[PDB]
């Protein structure tokens, strides 16, 4: 039983329902640990820490915005909705979970070929910073050229002086 | 009512008396002298007298919504 | 590199939590046993928030203002500059000296920001009074 | 309440003691009475014991609750609050709690039953124990609460019980007891709406069907008081009711709009607040927690009395005859409910349901 | 210093015109802060109750004459008005104010030892 | 055992001494909590007045169960030098129920720790579980 | 969005309605009726119809007016002119 | 004051000043025909309002919502008893300081009326119960001065001795509590000791740890046990080690000076007009002490320096109030050199009790013991004002003397009532952390602030 399926299932039914504005910046965390969880366990496990280690940081100051902003409006308003029409919904959409339509790409398995060549061997973050403070080094020096930008802009945006 | 004065130049006390009756108004020295402020408010509070000036006149020492004053 | 020891501490982790809330709720008596003053959804004298004594004015949803939210916004600009130094961190040998000059490019681009945000004073606290001596002066005639 | 609930400042009792009164009514004055309130630390004793404490009646609370005695203290001034440890299987202590007292009222009594005591045990074994024992020490008026649909012949456990329980206290104490028969009773923490402010009440759809005539649990708290001061209700059984019959399926649908638990149209049954099931599982299910659970919850007897519905004995005294009125729960309802709803806390402004509005949800929540 | 919210500076009125403007601005505010005392206090009453009781004190002192005491009776009026919306009483005394209320006879007081 | 931080007056000074280098309560495990919610003993360590009692119940009313009142001094016991004022509660007791009454003005510090030793004396005897399986 | 949506005939219409709760002499209002002689309000009764009037049309009367107010048009004429719909959050709007 | 069109108590239509020009836009048309054929329709249309939301007299009608209120109230660590201070905050910023009172008011004033003279003094024990014998010197000083007597030449010195002593006892509990709400939890602990050991002297004299009903109108009750000036005289020998260890964690400290410099500043102007006295008044570069300025109980044959700030801050204060501990400590060890020979209280039996030998065997003994304890004594009628520097600050009560032998009246002017109503003055401005400091700086005792 993959249940990651049944989390995505929770997930979904509270993203139909969602009132307020801290319901909200609760579903991204809801949705931030499937990703860091499946990326941990299938693809890439370098990825699924910096996932943790960026967005973490950005939910924190998204959360306390909520605080500065909060206005009111949504705890005594009301939602009608239904509860059949949300679990039919959810139904109809969990019927078709097949992004791809390449019949055998998505059912025929593959193996690879292990060799020995690689004498040298290291983790994919080496590798990914060797490229990417020699080659694509432009790439590098753009990226922080952008976040100076965004310095200056988040200075000039808010600062009253 | 009675306002005792320090002068610390001269190292030298003062007192000054006035009368009051339930229903006279008496000036503030708020403006004057600022700490007099509270003790005007608890001179109010616990005999009734009518302070006309004051910034905010209120309950200082008795329960809120207390009837009476104490004092008299 | 097997973590299959890992999976098992993980899943311990995760039902350990529950028996602490579990364990409580088991072992506390009942409120009949006590007091008996009902269950805690009708003693709304015990549930309400606490304002060390004295009821205020209810403002649990209203906006607070944010002192430090110009500092809380540079935060994601430095916290994205200093993830950015893990690719050198495991390839340093590797890259060479070509990397190291490439790193310290990277930094002294960045430095430009630190010297922007300390000239224009955007890391203080944005206060909304200002105490400023204002100076007695007397028109004569 | 009022300021003083007694007729004159002297009253002989009809043991022949004369106790006379002091004061105008305050904490420190006294009525000159000595009461016994058996099952005081329950949800009725609370309010009896008081009513009476409040005026200057000595009261003495017989308790097996040590934790839960404490709060009556504070009711009475000092001296005028006694407890007694005591257990309904132990004879002495029942003695020692009705020694001294001229008034002796019974508020034990229970609708279930556990390892250590039956249905049989508490509303017929303990009182006609303490009817005999109030009879041995000299009580001149003792009051016996049964309940509304007390009948020594009927199907029920519970109604059948509190029935021959109102026999054997006249049998032992004699013809001069006094019986009430209160209505199912509304105040805060109340066990009639505790159950329909419960959400995740299951079976609802059997359990709720029941009809009633609820009464405020102050004006039996102040009936009794009454009866208590007034040597002419001696011998008489009252049926304290509400003018109004209200099933609790109607009380169940208002209660839900005043906790505004509709505002969404999804939450309500999402949250299990409507949970039906067949009646033979809400048997089975009652049966295994009589068995399994510690705590007193549904059990098969109130699966039966769900069909009962609440019967009025036409001979006998309503709150007329004790020269009062009944209050209506509607002039009641929201109050004691308000602790419930969900958001309230001066949001943007509180639906406080007049005597009127709540008239008014009661017809749409009747209209289909 | 500054004063606290809704504060009002003491004046010895000395005109009858004047201070009956001053009432009836008054005795406005009250009606309009009647849904705010229910909001903030917790009344188990409607807000038109609230103003019901409001027009009672107000018409208890309809007929007083005598300029200094009106003077002391608005003042006084002032204050509570400054308490109430600041939220400064507790709810317990704004819940045994709406709490106030036939007397028996001769005989009947006879009784029980009069008063 | 854990009161909560309740000093009212004078008689305040003793319960701060209790927790001095001299007596040091922290050594039986007591600690003083501000919230109500950590917190299962309320120690009336002063006069309370007409303009407190609501909010001093209200505080009460907030400890989780267990929960035990210490009355301390003859202010919060029945009044004391301040019995015949206009503006004083005639002992906490009207207000909260009390479990122990710790006399003195101020009772010294070995008198409120006396008096705690009683309350611990009591709770050792409780019987809530044999409760459950004698006498319900 | 931020702007009134009112018409003399609603004002009138919804000020009338307001006057017809309260015990008044005549049901029949218009705008020259008088709040004094036609519907007989004292001092007391008049405060309470501008404050009910004030609730119905979220309008609150100046002290200046208030005082000064004869007719039932001279309301009709205030909250045509002062009305304002209230701020809302800075999400009702731009969603 | 006075609700307007534009500004009442539920909401307000702010509109600034117009910068620009008010230029004039007439005939207004599109290309398809002028605005009044389609203005029935443009109400839907974005694209044409012809009112900006940028231009400063555009109308809002908001809300005036309440700022965010937090009641500091009774129970809270910070209050040095039962104060509910009302912040209006924004953020953590303070915008206005209600300070809310009465909750330890107990009608102190009016019990006093009821009660004689000797029954009243109790009552002084119990309004600033940390500087205990302090608060009895002063109401002994001023039935002393209605009464025309003055205690002898020993019992001046006594009270002096315990004067500083209990200045000293009242140091320890307000510059280690104020230390303490800051932050500092040690210091606490250390100087508590040395206040178990100062109590005990205390309670060698009177019987009491604290309500020591000691001094009294004439004298003091009972004279001194043997061998108690030793141990005061050996417990001073080690009181300077105790100071300096305080001062090590706190004087130099970076932390501790970042939390009071430039925090709760008041200016000498600010400081006498709101009649701030003792440190607070000092603090702000005013060199005036009580017991200089009008001497009393042998202050004048003892050598004190006074302290005075420049910054008129809670650092200074600090300082100010470090050094009187070490000034005190230097007059305890003069009145221990300096003690003289002699009775301590009035030799007159009309005001203080005779010894209990000769009470029973004098008659004219018997008959003032009697009527002490049976009617008092008379006070001849009239007025006082008398102060004095209590730890606090100035101490003074005001007594009125009928002739009888009870006070027609009794106001007791508390220094910490003074400093509590200058607070929204002090406080505006700074954040809700800087508020716990300056409500430690002031030494608030609400015993004494409501009586
Ligand atoms: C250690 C476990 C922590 C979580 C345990 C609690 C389980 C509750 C749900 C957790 C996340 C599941 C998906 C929910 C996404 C957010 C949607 C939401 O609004 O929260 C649901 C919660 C329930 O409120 P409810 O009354 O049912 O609905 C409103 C009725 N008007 O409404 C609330 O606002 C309460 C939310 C409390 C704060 C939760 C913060 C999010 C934490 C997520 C960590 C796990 C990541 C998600 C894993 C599950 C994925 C489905
Ligand atoms: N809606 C209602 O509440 C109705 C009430 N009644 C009857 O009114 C009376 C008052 O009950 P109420 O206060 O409302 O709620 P409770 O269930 O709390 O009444 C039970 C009282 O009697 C005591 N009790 C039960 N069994 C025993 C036992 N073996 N030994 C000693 N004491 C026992 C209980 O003591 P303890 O508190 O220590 O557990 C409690 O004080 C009851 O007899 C009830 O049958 C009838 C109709 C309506
Ligand atoms: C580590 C400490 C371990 C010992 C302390 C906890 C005792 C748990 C058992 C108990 O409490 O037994 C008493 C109980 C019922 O009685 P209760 O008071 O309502 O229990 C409250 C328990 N709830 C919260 C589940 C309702 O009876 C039994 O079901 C016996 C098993
Ligand atoms: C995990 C163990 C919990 C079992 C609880 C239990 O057995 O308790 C349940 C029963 C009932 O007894 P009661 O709780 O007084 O009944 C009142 C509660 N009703 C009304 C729900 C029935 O207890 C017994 O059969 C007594 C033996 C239990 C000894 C401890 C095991
Ligand atoms: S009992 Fe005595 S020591 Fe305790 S608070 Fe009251 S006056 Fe102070």
């Amino acid at each position: 039983m993959n249940l990651e399926i049944l989390d995505l299932s929770i997930l979904g039914f509270y993203s139909l329902i969602s009132s307020n504005s801290f319901e909200s910046i609760a579903i991204l965390v809801a949705t931030i640990m499937p990703v860091i969880t499946e990326l941990w366990y299938n693809y890439s496990q370098l990825f699924a820490l910096l996932y943790t280690l960026i967005y973490v940081g950005a939910v924190v100051i998204l959360f306390v915005f909520i605080l500065s902003v909060i206005n009111e409006k949504e705890e005594y308003e009301y939602e009608y909705s239904g509860l059949f029409i949300l679990i039919l919904v959810l139904l109809l959409d969990d019927l078709d979970d097949n992004e791809s339509n390449d019949n055998d790409y998505n059912n025929v398995y593959i193996t690879d070929y292990a060799d020995w060549f690689n004498n040298y061997n290291e983790s994919d973050l080496s590798v990914i910073g060797n490229l990417l403070f020699t080659e694509y080094a432009l790439l590098l020096l753009i990226i922080s050229f952008i976040l100076l930008m965004s310095i200056i802009g988040l200075i000039l945006i808010v600062k009253k002086d | 009512v009675v306002y005792n004065l320090l002068s610390v130049r001269h190292n030298s006390r003062i007192r000054i008396k006035t009368y009051a009756s339930e229903v006279s108004p008496v000036p503030s020295v708020v403006p004057l002298f600022q700490g007099a402020n509270w003790f005007e408010r608890e001179t109010y509070d616990l005999f009734g007298i009518f302070f006309e000036g004051h910034p905010d006149l209120r309950r200082i020492m008795t329960d809120y919504g207390f009837q009476g004053h104490p004092l008299r | 590199m097997l973590q299959d020891l890992f999976n098992n501490y993980v899943i311990l982790v995760g039902i350990l939590g529950l028996i602490f809330l579990g364990v409580n709720y088991f072992i506390v008596e009942s409120p009949r046993m006590d007091e008996n003053n009902g269950n805690i959804s009708d003693y709304i004298e015990k549930s309400g928030p606490f304002e060390c004594g004295f009821s205020s004015f209810e403002q649990s949803h209203n906006p607070i203002p944010i002192a430090f939210i110009l500092v809380a916004l540079l935060f994601l600009p430095f916290d994205l500059e200093v993830s950015s130094m893990l690719p050198y961190i495991v390839s340093i040998y590797s890259v060479g000296i070509y990397g190291l000059i490439i790193f310290i490019l990277f930094l002294l681009i960045l430095i430009v920001g630190f010297i922007y945000e300390f000239n224009t004073k955007s890391l203080s606290i944005t206060t909304i009074l200002h105490k400023k001596n204002k100076a007695l002066v007397k028109n004569l005639y | 309440v009022s300021t003083f609930p007694l007729k004159s400042d002297i009253n002989i009792t009809k043991s022949g003691k004369t106790l006379l009164s002091v004061g105008q009514g305050g904490r420190s004055s006294r009525t000159g009475f000595t009461a016994t309130v058996f099952g005081g630390t329950g949800f009725l004793g609370r309010v009896v014991v008081s009513k009476l404490a409040k005026h200057g009646t000595n009261v003495v609370v017989p308790f097996r609750n040590d934790r839960a005695r404490r709060q009556l203290k504070v009711n009475g001034d000092l001296g005028v609050v006694n407890f007694v440890e005591f257990d309904i299987r132990n004879l002495k202590s029942i003695e020692d709690s009705v020694k001294y007292s001229d008034i002796v009222i019974n508020l034990i009594g229970t609708e279930h039953f556990s390892k250590n005591f039956s249905i049989e045990d508490v509303n017929i074994g303990a009182a006609e124990r303490i009817a005999k024992a109030a009879k041995e020490a000299g009580v001149s008026r003792l009051i016996h609460v049964s309940s509304y649909n007390a009948n020594p012949s009927s199907s029920s456990d519970f109604y059948a019980t509190k029935g021959i329980g109102e026999q054997v206290v006249r049998d032992n104490f004699g013809p001069d007891a006094t019986i009430v028969r209160p209505a199912p009773m509304y105040f805060r923490n109340s066990p009639f709406l505790n159950e329909l402010l419960q959400i995740k009440a299951l079976g609802g759809n059997v359990i709720f069907k029941k009809e009633v005539y609820p009464v405020h649990a102050l004006q039996v708290g102040e009936a009794i008081e009454r009866i208590a001061f007034d040597d002419a209700t001696a011998g008489q059984t009252y049926e304290l009711f509400g003018k109004e019959r209200y099933s609790k399926k109607e009380l169940r649908e208002m209660i839900k709009h005043i906790i505004h638990i509709g505002q969404r149209g999804y939450y309500p049954y999402s949250a299990g607040f409507y949970l039906p099931a067949p009646e033979p599982f809400l048997y089975a299910f009652a049966l295994i927690r009589q068995y399994i659970s510690s705590q007193p919850r549904f059990n098969v007897d109130q699966l039966k009395r769900s069909h009962i519905n609440q019967e009025i004995d036409q001979s006998a005294k309503t709150f007329t005859d004790l020269g009062m009125v009944p209050d209506e729960l509607s002039e009641y309802l929201y109050r004691y409910v308000k602790p419930h709803i969900s958001y309230t806390s001066q949001t943007q402004n509180r639906t406080v349901y007049s005597k009127e509005d709540i008239e008014k949800l009661r017809d749409y929540v009747n209209t289909p | 210093t500054n004063p606290t919210a809704f504060a009002q500076t003491t004046r010895y009125v000395k005109d009858s015109t004047e201070m009956r403007t001053l009432v009836l601005n008054l005795y406005r505010r009250y009606l309009r802060h009647s849904r705010g005392f229910v909001n903030n206090y917790n009344l188990d009453i409607p807000a038109s109750q609230v103003r019901t009781k409001i027009r009672q004190e107000f018409e208890r002192q309809r007929f007083v004459k005598d300029l200094p005491l009106k003077n002391v009776l608005y003042m006084k009026a002032q204050m509570e008005f400054q308490e109430l919306v600041n939220f400064w009483k507790q709810q317990c005394h704004v819940m045994q104010y709406f709490e106030s209320i036939k007397g028996d006879s001769f005989v009947q007081k006879f009784l029980k030892g009069a008063q | 055992f854990w009161p909560m931080t309740f000093g009212l007056a004078c008689c305040a000074v003793e319960m701060m001494h209790v927790s001095a280098p001299r007596y040091d309560q922290d050594r039986l495990g007591i600690i003083f909590r501000a919230s109500p919610r950590q917190s299962d003993i309320m120690i009336v360590a002063g006069t309370v007045t007409n303009k407190m009692a609501p909010a001093l119940r209200q505080v009460y009313d907030q400890m989780p169960y267990p929960r035990w009142v210490i009355s301390m001094g003859s202010c919060a016991n029945g009044g004391g030098y301040y019995h015949y004022s206009y503006s004083v509660v005639r002992g906490v007791d009207r207000i909260v129920p009390v479990d122990i009454y710790v006399p003195g003005c101020p009772p010294t510090s070995e008198a409120l720790m006396y008096g705690v030793f009683q309350l611990q004396k009591k709770m050792m005897d409780g019987q809530t579980h044999r409760m459950w399986y004698r006498s319900y | 969005q931020s702007a009134s949506t009112l018409t003399k005939e609603d004002v009138l219409t919804r000020s009338v309605s307001v006057l017809r709760g309260f015990e008044v002499k005549t049901k029949d209002i218009d705008l020259q009726t008088t709040f004094v002689q036609d519907l007989g309000m004292d001092s007391l009764d008049l405060n309470d119809a501008l404050v009910a009037l004030e609730e119905e049309f979220d309008v609150v009367f100046d002290d200046k007016t208030a005082n000064e107010i004869k007719t039932v048009g001279e309301v009709v004429d205030f909250v045509l002119a002062n009305y304002l719909p209230t701020e809302q959050s800075i999400n009702h709007t731009i969603r | 004051a006075a609700q307007t069109k534009d500004n009442n108590d539920f909401y307000d239509v702010k509109t600034k000043k117009n910068d620009f020009f008010p230029v004039q836009v007439d005939g207004i048309e599109s290309s398809l025909g002028k605005y009044e054929e389609f203005a029935k329709d443009a109400h839907e249309w974005e694209s044409w309002n012809l009112q900006n939301e940028d231009h400063p007299e555009y109308p809002v009608k908001r809300t005036k919502i309440r700022h965010f209120t937090l009641n500091f109230g009774p129970q809270h660590p910070a209050a040095h008893g039962v104060l509910r201070l009302i912040l209006e905050l924004h953020g953590e910023e303070i915008l206005r300081s209600d300070p809310h009172v009465g909750l330890l008011h107990r009608g102190t004033e009016k019990l006093i009326e009821s009660k004689t003279y000797m029954q009243a003094l109790p009552y002084f024990d119990r309004l600033d119960y940390v500087s205990m014998m302090t608060n009895e010197q002063v109401f002994s000083l001023a039935v002393e001065k209605l009464l025309n007597l003055e205690v002898p030449e020993r019992g001046q010195y006594i009270r002096t001795l315990f004067g500083e002593i209990t200045r000293v006892l009242n140091h320890l509990m307000s510059v280690l509590s104020h230390a303490m709400d800051v932050g500092a939890l040690t210091p606490f602990l250390w100087g508590f000791e040395e206040r178990e050991k100062l109590m005990e002297f205390y309670e060698r004299v009177s019987g009491a740890r604290l309500h020591s009903a000691y001094v009294r109108p004439g004298g003091v009750s009972q004279d001194l046990p043997a061998g108690l000036l030793d141990d005061i005289y050996m417990w001073a020998t080690q009181f300077g080690d105790r100071l300096d260890e305080t001062e090590e964690l706190l004087t130099d400290s970076r932390i501790w000076k970042q939390r009071t410099i430039g925090i709760g500043e008041v200016t000498a102007e600010d400081a006498l007009n709101y009649g701030l006295s003792g440190v607070m008044l000092r603090g702000s570069g005013v060199p005036f002490d009580i017991r200089k300025s009008q001497p009393y109980d042998a202050y004048d044959k003892v050598d004190f320096d006074i302290a005075v700030g420049t910054k008129g801050d809670c650092y200074d204060r600090y300082l100010i109030r470090m050094t009187e501990f070490r000034q005190s400590l230097r007059i305890i060890e003069q009145c221990c050199n300096q003690m003289p020979p002699g009775p301590v209280k009035v030799e007159d039996f009309k005001v203080a009790p005779p010894p209990r030998a000769l009470m029973k065997e004098d008659m004219e003994a018997l008959i003032h013991h009697f009527l002490l304890y049976t009617k008092g004594y008379a006070v001849p009628a009239g007025e006082t004002y008398t102060a004095i520097e209590a730890p606090k600050g100035e101490m003074a009560v005001y007594v009125v003397s009928d002739g009888s032998e009870r006070p027609y009246r009794c106001k007791i002017r508390a220094p910490g009532f003074a400093h509590l109503g200058a607070f929204d003055h002090i406080a505006r401005g700074h954040f809700l952390p800087d508020a716990v400091a300056i409500i430690g700086t002031m030494d608030l005792v609400f015993g004494e602030v409501d009586r």
